[PDB]
């Protein structure tokens, strides 16, 4: 029920972001974008 | 890739030094400038070859001519 309750939460909070690709911890990996410069 | 696409066009829209183009750098401006610059001077140097035929000329000379 736990896992239930943090999935659920996750899905209302991440999957419409377009902010949250993953996790900002990670985002060092990420490529890196060409419009900054 | 898709959502990379997206959130990088977010973020460009968050920012305030983003690229004024998605286009990356032009290098090709020199060329053209050389080549404008090329044409002008062989235009102008392709005139006086007919621009100087010089057929004959007509000197006024103290003795002769007056």
């Amino acid at each position: 029920g736990k896992i239930h309750g943090a999935v659920w939460r996750m899905k209302h909070l991440f999957a419409t972001n377009f902010k949250m690709v993953g996790h900002p911890r990670y985002a060092y990996a990420l490529p890196k974008n060409p419009l900054l410069q | 890739k898709l959502k990379l696409d997206a959130y990088h066009l977010l973020e460009a829209s968050q920012s305030e030094t983003a690229a004024k183009s998605a286009l990356s750098d032009l290098n090709w401006f020199s060329d053209l400038a050389d080549i404008y610059s090329g044409q002008q001077t062989m235009a102008e140097m392709d005139v006086a070859l007919k621009a100087q035929g010089e057929q004959k000329l007509s000197y006024p000379i103290q003795g002769k001519n007056i």
